[PDB]
């Protein structure tokens, strides 16, 4: 099962779970630089692609 | 379970931004013909037979 | 001690409820002007009322972002508004008074 | 006086369509981004 | 991450995309970025309106007839340019009065230079309404060139200085715009020092409390916010332009100009009005034109007399009054600033002219003062 | 200079090359929408006319 | 307010009176050169002329 991962595998499996999908945050401390919900979800994309 | 027609455009369109900004584009293409006829028809037909366009038909020769 | 000084309380008690910062869940104190004075005199305040006045003022901001007031039950009544920055903030004062005297002898 | 009399109430014809589009998406779209604000719940747990 | 790090993007990051914002700021705070774009907009349709102008008397009255008739669009940039400068006095006017009842002026280097980008673009538009040469422009440039001359000794002297003549002619018309022309970049340098000087603490907000408790980044909570308000600033516009471009204007501003007899009757734009009646409520040459100076000057010494022990008026009711009767009295000016000089309108134009200057200078300070007692501090 | 040419900057060219395609399309598409040019547009069937 | 009135304060004014009573003859005098104001420059003996 590990053999047939290959780059093509890695890019289609990431985009399925990771690219433009709404995350679960949880922060702790002194998180007042910790960014904002909407920058971070504005982070699982990329506008170049 | 059929996706609904929103969420067949996301999985078409809208994921990758150069599709989303490619329809973008073409959506300005035939959204402006479509608002410019239907929205002159709409000036002309409240001023029916007021300007140029309707008696130009009358001074030909 | 009167009922002459006790209809002041009333229109002091009225003046309070129409500056309405108690519908946001506030107290007097925490609606003083910054100024170096009231700085210093945040800086000295124990860690109850300092996170205390942090959060009133977190909940009140959020409030008032949605245009929103809590319900009456919660509002800060006339009677159980604790003064606690004054007595803080007039010994900055006294201290500053103080340096003001010596700096013209 | 006013040559352009026609010209500009067919103007004023689209530009009050394409605001009674665009006034209620561009507000969409800024309810859509302050939700996460409007709608977030705080609680203060100081210790004791 | 370069956003942070390169010298150009790092002052953008720092003023439009991390800038750190209180979270209750309202819609009164949307008309510092509204001001920017009519600022813009004033730019780009005046620079238009440039390119088919000409500056001289015997053609200055036709070349904007030929911008309306015979260039294509002409007509809409120069509306749009004509009621721009009237939408960036409304915003003007809402963005002092947002920083008063909020009391935003106790950040008193962005207060102070906002007063002198008050005066610049009140000495734009003054210089801009003289070049398309009407009746309204000639003797609208006459009553306020001769406010000069009511100084002592030097009066006379700088009057026919700044007209380059005996009167107002062919010499000032080309210098107005000249000034007219550059005076909008120098508005635009000194916003920017507006900006630098605000950032040193960042916004004020709808309480007078330090919001540093709860701060939201601009991006994309403010842009979104402005971009809407920007949308409702060129429905403003576009209804002015395309429905109703003369509203505002006078008629009589469509009759070249005449050196030789007046209209029955003269008034500013709008945006002038209010302070024109106070100049014609004294009978006096040097009072009148005292008055009027103080009427805006009267900005510069708002922070010298805060009494409250509180920031925003949002929990003084008793300022809020005093507030709400300084914008009636003002409203009540503006009615009489476009009425003759006749009664009873001359004896309302004084009474309201002492209770402008009357709530500023003592009924607002006073009214602070009480409230605090009140409050017992 | 030559960095840039070997198995792993081959295979970076390939991911990319649908995307770079693409914003092609748009930058073309935008310059025929915004200019209004005829000599394209006539075959495309229904913004025909005016 | 009044912090500025007493002993001290009242002993600096007298230590700068001197200079700033130079620099309004500075200013005067400045005022009276670059405009060339001729109610002052005519009991002055040598600039008399032209
Ligand atoms: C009009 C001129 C347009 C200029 C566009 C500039 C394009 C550009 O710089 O490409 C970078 C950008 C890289 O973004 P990314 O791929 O998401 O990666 C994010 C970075 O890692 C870095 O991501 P990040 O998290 O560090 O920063 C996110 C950033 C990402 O967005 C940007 O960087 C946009 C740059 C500002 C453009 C200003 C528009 C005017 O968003 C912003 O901060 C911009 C907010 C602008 C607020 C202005 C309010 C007024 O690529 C593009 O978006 C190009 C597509 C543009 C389509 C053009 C239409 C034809
Ligand atoms: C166009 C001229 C409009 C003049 C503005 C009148 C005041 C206002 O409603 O501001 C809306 C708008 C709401 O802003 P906000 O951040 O939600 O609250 C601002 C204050 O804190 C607001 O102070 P507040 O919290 O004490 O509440 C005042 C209240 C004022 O509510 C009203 O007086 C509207 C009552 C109309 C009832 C429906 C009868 C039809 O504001 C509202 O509830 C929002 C207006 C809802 C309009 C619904 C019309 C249907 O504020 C502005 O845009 C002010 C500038 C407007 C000048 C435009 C001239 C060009
Ligand atoms: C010169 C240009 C001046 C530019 C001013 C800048 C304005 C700005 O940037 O902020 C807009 C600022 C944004 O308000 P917001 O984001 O909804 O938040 C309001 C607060 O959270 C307050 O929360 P809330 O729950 O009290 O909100 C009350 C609700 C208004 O409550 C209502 O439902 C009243 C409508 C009665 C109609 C009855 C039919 C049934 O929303 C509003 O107050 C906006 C009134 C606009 C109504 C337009 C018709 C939809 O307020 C507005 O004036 C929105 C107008 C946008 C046009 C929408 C047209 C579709
Ligand atoms: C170098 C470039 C400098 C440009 C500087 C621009 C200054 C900004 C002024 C903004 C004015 C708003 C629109 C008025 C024109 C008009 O009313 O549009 C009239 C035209 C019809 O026209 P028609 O039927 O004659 O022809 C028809 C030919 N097919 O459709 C419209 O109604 C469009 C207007 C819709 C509503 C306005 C919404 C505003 C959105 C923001 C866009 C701003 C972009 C800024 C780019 C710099
Ligand atoms: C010098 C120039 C003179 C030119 C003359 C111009 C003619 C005047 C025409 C009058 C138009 C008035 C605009 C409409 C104002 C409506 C305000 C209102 O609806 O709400 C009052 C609001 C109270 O809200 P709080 O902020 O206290 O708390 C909210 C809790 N939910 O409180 C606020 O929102 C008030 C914020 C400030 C309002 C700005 C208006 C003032 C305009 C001129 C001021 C110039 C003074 C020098
Ligand atoms: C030589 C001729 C060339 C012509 C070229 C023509 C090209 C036309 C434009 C196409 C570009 C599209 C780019 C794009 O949409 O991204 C920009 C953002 C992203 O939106 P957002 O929904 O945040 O993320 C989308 C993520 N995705 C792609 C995975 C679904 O989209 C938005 O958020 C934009 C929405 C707001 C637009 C308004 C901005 C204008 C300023 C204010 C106007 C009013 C007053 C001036
Ligand atoms: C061309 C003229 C001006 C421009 C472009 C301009 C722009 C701005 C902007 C963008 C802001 C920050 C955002 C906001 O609060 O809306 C601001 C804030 C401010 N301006 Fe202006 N302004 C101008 C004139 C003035 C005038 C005439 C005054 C006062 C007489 C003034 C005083 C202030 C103050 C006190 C603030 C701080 C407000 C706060 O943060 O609460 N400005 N200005
Ligand atoms: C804040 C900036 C500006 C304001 C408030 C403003 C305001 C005005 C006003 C009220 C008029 C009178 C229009 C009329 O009565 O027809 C005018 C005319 C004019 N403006 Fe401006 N202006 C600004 C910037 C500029 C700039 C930057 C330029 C050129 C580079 C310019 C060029 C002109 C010209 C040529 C006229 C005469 C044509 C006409 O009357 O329409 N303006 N301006
Ligand atoms: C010609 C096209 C210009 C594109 C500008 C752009 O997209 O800016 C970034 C944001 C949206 O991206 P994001 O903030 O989600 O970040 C995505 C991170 N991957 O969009 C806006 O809200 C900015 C408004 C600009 C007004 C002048
Ligand atoms: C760089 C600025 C481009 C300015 C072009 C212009 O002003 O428009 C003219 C033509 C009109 O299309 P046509 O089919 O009439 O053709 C008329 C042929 N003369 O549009 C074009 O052909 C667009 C070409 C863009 C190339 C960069
Ligand atoms: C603020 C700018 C001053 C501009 C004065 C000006 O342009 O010069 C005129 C007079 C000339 O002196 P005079 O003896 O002819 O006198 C002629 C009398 N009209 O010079 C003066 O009197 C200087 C006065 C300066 C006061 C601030
Ligand atoms: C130069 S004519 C003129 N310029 C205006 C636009 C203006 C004046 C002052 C400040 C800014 C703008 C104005 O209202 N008038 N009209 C007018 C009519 C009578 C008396 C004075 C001016
Ligand atoms: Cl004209």
């Amino acid at each position: 099962r590990i053999a047939e991962v290959d780059a093509r595998v890695v890019r289609e499996v990431c985009s399925k779970y990771f690219y433009d999908q709404c995350p679960a945050v949880a922060g702790f401390g002194p998180i007042e630089q910790l960014p904002d919900y909407n920058r971070i979800r504005s982070g699982m994309f990329w506008l170049r692609f | 379970v059929a996706p609904t027609l929103t969420a067949r455009l996301y999985s078409l369109l809208f994921r990758r931004t150069s599709t989303f900004a490619l329809t973008i584009v073409v959506g300005a293409l035939f959204f402006e013909r479509a608002f410019d006829q239907g929205a002159d028809a709409i000036y002309e037909h409240i001023n029916e037979g007021k300007l140029w366009k309707h008696i130009k038909h009358k001074y030909e020769n | 001690v009167s009922a002459s000084s006790r209809w002041l309380e009333g229109i002091r008690k009225w003046y309070y409820n129409a500056a309405g910062f108690n519908k946001l869940g506030l107290m007097r104190d925490d609606t003083i002007h910054e100024n170096d004075d009231v700085k210093e005199a945040i800086r000295r305040l124990p860690e109850n009322l300092y996170n205390d006045r942090v959060f009133r003022i977190k909940r009140a901001l959020d409030l008032s972002m949605r245009q929103q007031i809590l319900p009456k039950e919660q509002w800060t009544k006339y009677e159980e508004d604790k003064s606690y920055l004054e007595p803080y903030l007039k010994e900055v004062i006294r201290e500053r008074k103080e340096r003001e005297e010596w700096a013209k002898k | 006086a006013e040559p352009e009399h026609d010209h500009r109430k067919r103007m004023g014809l689209k530009m009050l369509l394409m605001m009674g589009l665009l006034l209620p998406l561009v507000y969409a779209m800024k309810r859509h981004k302050w939700s996460v604000l409007k709608s977030r719940k705080l609680a203060y747990r100081p210790p004791k | 991450n370069i956003r942070k790090s390169h010298p150009l993007m790092k002052i953008v990051n720092n003023a439009f995309i991390d800038l750190p914002a209180p979270s209750n700021i309202s819609s009164w705070w949307n008309f510092g970025s509204l001001l920017g774009i009519c600022l813009i907009l004033q730019i780009l349709t005046g620079l238009f309106l440039a390119m088919h102008y000409t500056s001289d008397t015997t053609t200055a009255f036709s070349s904007v007839t030929h911008i309306c008739r015979d260039v294509n669009y002409g007509w809409i940039i120069r509306y749009m340019h004509a009621n721009g400068a009237s939408m960036f006095f409304i915003c003007l006017y809402m963005h002092v009065g947002r920083g008063l009842y909020y009391g935003s002026y106790t950040f008193l280097e962005t207060w102070n230079i906002g007063v002198i980008l008050l005066l610049t673009v009140m000495a734009t538009a003054f210089m801009g309404y003289v070049l398309p040469w009407g009746q309204m422009s000639f003797w609208g440039a006459t009553v306020i060139t001769n406010l000069l001359s009511a100084i002592p000794y030097i009066g006379t002297n700088l009057v026919e200085w700044i007209w380059g003549g005996f009167s107002v002619d062919k010499a000032t018309l080309t210098r107005f715009f000249a000034f007219h022309f550059i005076l909008p970049f120098i508005i635009m340098a000194i916003a920017m020092v507006h900006l630098l000087f605000l950032h040193e603490t960042g916004s004020n907000n709808p309480t007078g409390i330090s919001s540093d408790v709860d701060k939201i980044p601009f991006h994309p909570y403010y842009t979104i916010k402005d971009i809407l308000g920007a949308l409702l600033l060129i429905l403003a516009l576009m209804l002015l332009v395309l429905f109703a471009p003369d509203l505002l204007g006078d008629p009589d501003n469509y009759t070249p100009a005449n050196p030789l007899n007046t209209p029955p009757h003269i008034k500013p734009e709008w945006y002038f009005l209010f302070a024109y009646a106070i100049l014609r409520s004294i009978p006096n040459k040097l009072g009148g034109v005292l008055a009027l100076a103080f009427s805006i000057l009267i900005l510069a010494l708002i922070p010298l007399l805060h009494t409250s022990k509180q920031r925003s008026m949002m929990f003084r009711p008793l300022s809020q009054c005093l507030f709400w009767a300084l914008v009636a009295d003002l409203l009540t000016l503006t009615w009489i600033g476009g009425q003759p000089v006749e009664h009873p309108y001359i004896t309302i134009g004084q009474l309201a002219s002492v209770l402008y200057f009357l709530l500023i200078l003592v009924l607002m300070p006073t009214a602070g003062t009480i409230e605090n007692k009140l409050l017992k501090w | 200079l030559t960095r840039f040419l070997g198995p792993r900057y081959r295979q970076l060219a390939r991911n990319w090359v649908p995307t770079a395609s693409l914003w092609g399309a748009v930058g073309a598409v935008g310059l025929v929408w915004a200019t209004d040019w005829r000599l394209i547009l006539d075959w495309v069937p229904y913004i025909n006319g005016k």
